[PDB]
């Protein structure tokens, strides 16, 4: 609403580059990572990364790159904005306090200038004489390093050739020599000029140009012995050192394009080569001294590589903003020691609130090609690791008091295999013990404390009841015919075992185990719970039951066994666990399948009725409960692949995921040193420790091995539709078997309408439980999957997943083709439901008040969905460059354009047609589109800003959208989608990136946004930026035709600064505004809660 | 175009390459937009239109009949065909208005409430676009041909204006002024351009076959003249340093400012180092130019290929500027065409004529 907060929920995960030095100390071995705006720092160990510092930059990195100057202790780092800001840091640490200091910095912008095409490219003098830039066609830009510049002021030179490839400054020259590929009409070649820092003026190069492969993308310059300079082209490489030409044309290569590239040895006798399709290469050079042959071999397969370098010993980072980067170990092939964590570029997203809670999750398309994947964003508590013990096998866990003066938990009990062993546990040590009364030579089912200052040991052999004053045994329960316990359940005066069918019902008193009722049940017993509900005795009327064959959960009178309720949970799938507990005031029953599936229901402690079934799926594992109290309230764990905490708030339920990565089973343990903690173990380890009170973000991913394009939700089929597009190349064929491929079942497309590396197009729908793909539709030959929608259209009760398309044929530049299809799944088939034809490439479709909206090509339509099952057109509006983008609100829409950037058209039902209510006559070329409310409107420009249109307040110019806001986000925008990730501001949209940052937008009432920005300004004062960049110039607005001081947008990373600012420092911001310290502090955290 | 997309949005490509490179691909497509109608006002020929730099909505017109139209570029309609309707306009009756010809009219750069105008009248008059009357009048000894003011900047505030007289006029909008002189042309001044690039250097061209740049700020001298030959040639005076063989009417700068365009009654467009003043010896071929006037042309911005498009004959020549490769010749009009203007924003283009119509051109596919 004209006033907006953004913030960033996850920071960018791509790697736009990465450089190795010594940063940090002269002797240490430094990492160097830039992600976006994002620099991180490590010191290369004997074991190891150990990260170091991380810092923002305000600005999107373009180059890195690390160099000593004659009189420096140790390196220093050059950087490079892409709004051109450049800077000289140095790492400097004083104790264990730790900064980068800028040493020189200027802004090397040129007014005007025509932006060369194959990018930015930062050089550095070999004798650290100068860095080269070349910004612009037609110019390069030096940045004397001769003198002591410290605000790094720079001069073009005149390059007479406009079209420059590939640049680099070559080894061992008398004065500094750049070498280059650049193209004329003739050609590609290499030439070389000298740079006079005197003339000011390019010179003759040392050695003439020559013809290079047409084309040769890539300049290596190669280090003082052999001298010269490598150009990688897609088929060949050669070496040019002025004197010698050695050319080599593997075969090997000619597959992919060659996109980076690494000196492993200083003497320049390896380097690492990387393409586009993974793989990664060796260069080797032969051997007064001077170059042989060239020679390459395959090393391996590694993520696409943006970046790579060489560490040492064999280990070699990959940088990767197509997908996850890696650290990885050389051998013939390649292993990826470690793995990290990339949304590659998120070309989709959707928000689904699954489990019908109160929180949102996100499911991403991302990466592309062989790193294609869907990744689960969602937020969750962690734990904290006290101590981890080594214990495989862990069957069950038990808290037990031995004292019992004693308040405290001071025995675990863990039940293994044929045996049961006991956690002595004396403060924060624990070792090994033995129990008396407890035998260790059977496998443990249930023990405790009970009634009479007594324990209880629940064997597959016997129930053994112990007196724990004198210790030793009191009395024992085993089946009459001495046959095998089944299942425990036992609360402190209560047991009940089941043998096979059978059941039998113990209680508790002073040196005795009371038999009463005794049954058979007409199937197996699967799992029991007798905890008492209620109280007011301690005894339970009811007892908790599930079976096999039938799959039932029941409810039984526990003095009788006689059935109260049984519910039919139906499917192969049998119960894991069941259990009885209270949140809140309300009663439920909570029984969990062995597919993660769990049912909770109302329950009564009279009837012990059933009522108001519902059933969440928190993993793919058996999950098992166990109740634990967290302070005020008594909480259920459940033990899965996707271990989830399960509570109540305002009396609805809440299932909070837990970061960790899989639990088998849990027990809550307060001992002395471990004071209410938790104690789980998985298939390996025995952990302990307590529940983060912070939520993080946890991540899931599904690789796909493909391209994911759009995904949106269907609720009644429970499962995502996909866009995915794989690579076949020629009748047609994969390189690798990607999800299209891996079907359970699939359909190829049949249509009629419509009649070397090309793209293949699959629908894919996929489980939300499993994520595996349930089934996969191929569409036609060139025809492209472009939007996705899942809805229910006009009086049909049907939800559909409808899909347009485009037909892209290589002779046309934008397609005279395309379809919409509306297809359905249900009963785990995938249904063709209906075609219409269109005269192009359907860009965007939403469903819109129980009708179909698309937009095609220049053209944005209305279609009605007829009782014939069909689409018929209802209005056109054709005044569009191309429609690339839709929201709705209402009778609103948002179109985005290509160019002509957005416009509000509405819908009148009256004259059943379009009237332009408003546009934004400021062209921007289009990201992303979203609707704020009925009048403010959100959009993301190509140039990394986001702007606000708002309807205005009288002449026929109230057509005319004002903006509101303008901000450099510094990210390009594929996504916009209103959600939230949590549970001041009103609302809330979220959005993904390119680079794989998500961030969120909200908005401000005006008394805020001023409290806000003014704040930002004294923080900004306060705050020492890296580059000694300015945050108000970071954050304005800029294109080619425009830039502009952000307005209407405050700066979310740059508040929540403020919480970790000195003491003093905060003081210092606080001073006069308009208020007092702690109160910030308190309105800073608030803004925390929002992600 | 799905590659534009699927690139831009894996962020293969960066998002502004394949911008540029869509925005040539479109120049490319260019072709007449019979979709688009420019409303009838202009009784004499156009001589010249100017788009308004920021956001380019509105568009200045300017006839052999004196007048000057004021445009509004925008469809609210919910059709693709709409006509460009006039805005405003400076009429017959107006009393401020133009007795001859009209010969250049530009947007002040920076502010959009006010655009100039001069006249074969022998005036150069500063108006006010809210309300459309007369805000500074400069009178001449002779005929005006082309003014112009600087796009880089607010350091100064200077028009530069051509007229019969081989004096080179600098008028100055803050105040009066106007005592200041480029001297050394000999003849007509037929076109006057600032550096896009550089805040004080502006680039003359005169009917005495010659083209100076000058840097204003300096009291006497040009900075470099135009020799075509790159003085290979060895001439007696009065003969050296010529950039045509004859009248040169032609002047425009390539978009980053770092070549100079000029057209002269030769025939011929050569392009220029701008500042050494080199000739590139860049082809083009023929270029016809019999024009007595100055010649408006122009250049395209913000596509990889920069484009230049000279008025030919009827049609307009698009050539590329570096290459130079002929592109092609576009055709609407019926008579001699007198000037041509880039629309930044959506590549289209829009050119003025003898046939006192003003012509849409926009990219197909």
């Amino acid at each position: 609403m004209s006033y907006n907060y953004v913030v960033t929920a996850q920071k960018p995960t791509a790697v736009n580059g990465c450089v190795t030095g010594h940063f940090t100390s002269a002797e240490d071995l430094n990492l160097l990572i830039a992600k976006n705006t994002r620099l991180e720092i490590y010191v290369v160990t004997a074991e190891g990364l150990r990260p170091v510092k991380e810092v923002g930059m305000y600005g999107k990195i373009a180059v890195m790159e690390l160099f000593r100057p004659k009189g420096e202790s140790k390196d220093l780092l050059f950087i490079l904005t892409a709004k051109y800001n450049a800077c000289i840091l140095e790492y400097k640490q004083s104790g264990e306090s730790i900064d980068i200091i800028t040493r020189a910095h200027g802004n090397v912008q040129d007014r005007i200038g025509r932006p060369s095409e194959t990018g930015i490219i930062g050089i550095i003098d070999p004798e650290c004489r100068m860095i080269g830039l070349r910004l612009y066609d037609g110019l390069f830009k030096v940045i004397p390093l001769d003198r002591d510049n410290k605000e790094l002021k720079a001069f073009n030179i005149r390059l007479e050739e406009l079209h420059v490839i590939d640049v680099k400054f070559l080894y061992g020259c008398q004065a500094p020599t750049i070498c280059f590929v650049y193209q004329d009409p003739q050609g590609r070649h290499v030439k070389t000029y000298e740079v006079s820092l005197r003339e000011k003026e390019f010179n003759k190069g040392p050695w003439k140009q020559e013809n290079v492969e047409a084309e040769a993308s890539m300049v290596i310059a190669v280090p003082e012995p052999f001298g010269g300079a490598i150009i990688i082209g897609q088929e060949s490489i050669t070496y040019h050192n002025g004197d010698k030409y050695l050319a080599i044309a593997p075969p090997i290569i000619k597959q992919s394009t060659i996109v980076c590239h690494n000196r492993v040895d200083p003497n320049g006798s390896r380097y690492l080569l990387g393409d586009m399709e993974g793989r990664l290469f060796m260069l080797l050079l032969e051997k007064t001294v001077t170059l042989k042959d060239l020679r390459v071999e395959l090393l391996g397969e590694t993520s696409i590589a943006e970046c790579l370098t060489y560490l040492d010993n064999g280990v070699v980072f990959v940088g990767s903003r197509l997908g996850d980067s890696q650290l990885v170990k050389l051998n013939s092939y390649v292993v990826a020691m470690e793995t990290f964590t990339n949304l590659g570029p998120i070309v989709d997203m959707c928000v689904v609130d699954l489990e019908r809670q109160g929180q949102g999750q996100l499911v991403t398309c991302s990466g592309a090609f062989k790193e294609g994947s869907l990744r689960i964003i969602r937020n969750g508590i962690g734990i904290h690791e006290h101590a981890s013990i080594d214990l495989p096998g862990i069957k069950g866990l038990w808290p037990l008091r031995s004292d019992p003066n004693r308040e405290t938990d001071d025995t675990l009990v863990l039940s293994f295999v044929g045996q049961t062993r006991v956690l002595m546990l004396n403060g924060e040590e624990v070792e090994e013990t033995e129990l008396m009364g407890f035998v260790d030579d059977q496998q443990t089912f249930f023990c405790g404390n009970v009634a009479h200052q007594q324990l209880i040991q629940i064997t597959s052999a016997s129930v053994r009841l112990v007196s724990q004053e004198p210790k030793a045994l009191v009395s024992e329960w085993k089946e009459p015919q001495a046959k095998n316990i089944s299942v425990a359940s036992c609360n402190s005066s209560q047991v009940v075992v089941a043998v096979g069918r059978a059941l039998y019902y113990l209680q508790i008193h002073p040196q005795e185990l009371r038999q009463i009722s005794h049954t058979e049940m007409e199937h197996e017993v699967a799992c029991l719970d007798i905890t008492p509900l209620g109280d007011s005795n301690g005894l339970s009327p009811l007892c908790a039951i599930g079976l096999w064959t039938d799959i039932s959960a029941r409810i039984l009178k526990l003095p009788s066994f006689e059935l109260l309720h049984k519910e039919m949970l139906g499917g192969e799938i049998i119960p894991r666990s069941i259990l009885m507990t209270t949140f809140e005031s309300s009663h439920y029953l909570l029984c969990a399948l062995g597919d993660g599936a769990l049912f909770y229901f109302g329950l009564n402690i009279e009837t012990g009725l059933l009522s108001d079934r519902k059933k969440v799926t928190l993993g793919t594992q058996p999950t098992v409960l166990r109740t634990f109290r967290s302070l005020s309230t008594t909480n259920v764990f459940a033990c899965s692949d996707r271990p989830t905490v399960i509570y109540s708030s305002n009396h609805k339920l809440v299932f909070s995921n837990v970061n960790l990565k899989e639990v088998n089973y849990m027990c809550p343990l307060n001992s002395d040193g471990y004071p209410d903690s938790l104690a789980l173990a998985n298939n390996s380890t025995l952990t302990i420790g307590t529940i983060d009170e912070i939520q993080k973000l946890h991540i899931r991913t599904v690789p796909l091995y493909e391209s994911p394009r759009k995904i949106c939700y269907q609720e009644v089929s429970q499962c995502f539709g996909v866009l995915s597009s794989r690579i076949e190349v020629q009748g047609t064929t994969a390189l690798r078997p990607s999800a299209s491929t891996q079907a359970l079942s699939s359909s190829v497309s049949s249509s009629k309408l419509f009649s070397e590396e090309v793209e293949v197009h699959n629908l894919l729908i996929i489980d939300q439980h499993t994520f595996e793909v349930l089934h996969a539709h191929q569409f036609l030959q060139n025809e492209y999957a472009l939007s996705l929608v899942s809805c229910k259209l006009g009086k049909d009760p049907n939800t559909y997943f409808i899909v347009g398309t485009a037909m892209v044929y290589p002779e046309e530049a934008e397609p005279k083709q395309g379809r919409i299809v509306v297809f359905q799944y249900s009963d785990g088939k995938l249904q063709t439901v209906a075609e219409k034809e269109v005269k192009g490439a359907v860009y965007s479709m939403v469903e819109f008040n129980g009708k179909l909206l698309a937009s095609i090509n220049s053209t944005v339509r209305l279609y009605e969905w007829t009782t014939e099952k069909e689409l018929r057109t209802e209005c056109n509006h054709y005044n569009n460059i191309m429609a690339l983008y839709l929201k709705t609100k209402g009778d609103f829409i948002l179109v985005g354009d290509l160019m002509r950037s957005v416009l509000l058209l509405a819908y009148k039902p009256m004259e059943g047609n379009f009237e332009e209510i408003a546009r934004d006559f400021n062209p921007n070329w289009m990201s992303a589109v979203e609707i704020l409310d009925d009048d403010n409107f959100l959009g993301a420009e190509n140039a990394f800003n986001l702007f606000v249109c708002q309807k205005d307040s009288t002449d026929e110019e109230r057509q005319h959208l004002q903006e509101v806001g303008l901000f450099h986000l510094g990210e390009f925008v594929n996504v916009f989608c209103h959600g939230s990730l949590v549970m001041p501001t009103q609302g809330s949209v979220l959005f993904g990136t390119v680079n794989g940052m998500i961030g969120l937008v909200t908005s401000l009432s005006e008394s805020w946004y001023n409290l806000l920005l003014d704040m930002q300004n004294r923080l900004n004062k306060v705050i020492k930026s890296v580059g000694k960049i300015e945050h108000s110039f970071w954050r304005s607005f800029h294109t080619e035709r425009k830039t502009e001081p952000a307005t209407g947008f405050i700066d979310g990373d740059l508040i929540e600064s403020f919480l970790d600012i000195s003491r003093p420092k905060m003081q210092e911001v606080v001073a006069n505004l308009q208020a007092t310290a702690d109160d910030l502090i308190k309105v800073v955290e608030e803004l925390t809660r929002i992600h | 175009m799905l590659g534009f997309l699927s690139a831009r949005q894996t962020g293969l490509e960066d998002p502004l390459r394949l911008r540029r490179a869509e925005s040539t691909r479109r120049v490319l497509g260019l072709e007449l937009n019979k979709d688009r109608d420019v409303e009838r006002i202009h009784g004499g020929g156009i001589n010249t239109l100017d788009i308004e730099p920021v956001e380019g909505r509105y568009m200045l017109s300017g006839g052999s009949d004196g007048v000057i139209v004021l445009y509004d570029l925008e469809n609210s309609s919910r059709q693709s065909y709409y006509t460009c309707k006039a805005v405003c306009s400076i009429g017959r009756d107006h009393p401020d208005v133009h007795r001859y010809s009209v010969e250049t009219v530009q947007w002040y750069p920076h502010d959009t409430g006010m655009f100039t105008s001069s006249s074969f009248d022998k005036t150069l008059k500063v108006w006010d676009t809210n309300t459309l009357q007369t805000a500074d009048v400069f009178n001449f000894e002779e005929t005006v041909y082309s003014h112009h003011m600087s796009p880089v900047s607010t350091k100064h505030c200077l028009v530069a204006v051509g007229t019969r007289g081989p004096k080179v006029q600098l008028c100055d909008l803050k105040s009066g002024s106007c005592s200041h002189i480029l001297q050394g042309h000999r003849q007509e001044i037929l076109a006057v351009s600032w550096s896009p690039r550089y805040d004080y250097i502006l680039a003359t061209a005169s009917a005495d076959s010659r083209v100076k740049l000058w840097d204003v700020r300096r009291a006497s001298g040009c900075l470099i003249t135009l020799d075509q030959h790159n003085g290979k040639k060895s001439q007696a005076v009065e003969s050296a340093n010529t950039a045509h063989n004859g009248k040169v009417n032609g002047l425009c700068f390539t978009s980053d400012g770092l070549h100079l365009l000029t057209v002269g009654t030769d025939n011929r467009m050569r392009l220029w180092n701008s500042s050494n003043g080199e000739n590139t010896l860049v082809n083009y071929g023929k270029v016809c130019n019999n024009s007595k006037k100055g010649l408006k042309f122009t250049v395209s911005c913000g596509c990889s290929s920069e484009f230049v498009f000279v008025p030919y004959g009827s049609t307009i020549a698009v050539y590329t500027v570096y290459s130079g490769e002929q592109i092609t010749m576009l055709k609407g009009h019926y008579k001699t065409v007198d000037c041509c203007v880039f629309q930044s924003n959506f590549q289209e283009l829009y050119s003025g004529s003898r046939d006192c119509n003003i012509l849409a051109w926009v990219p197909s596919l």
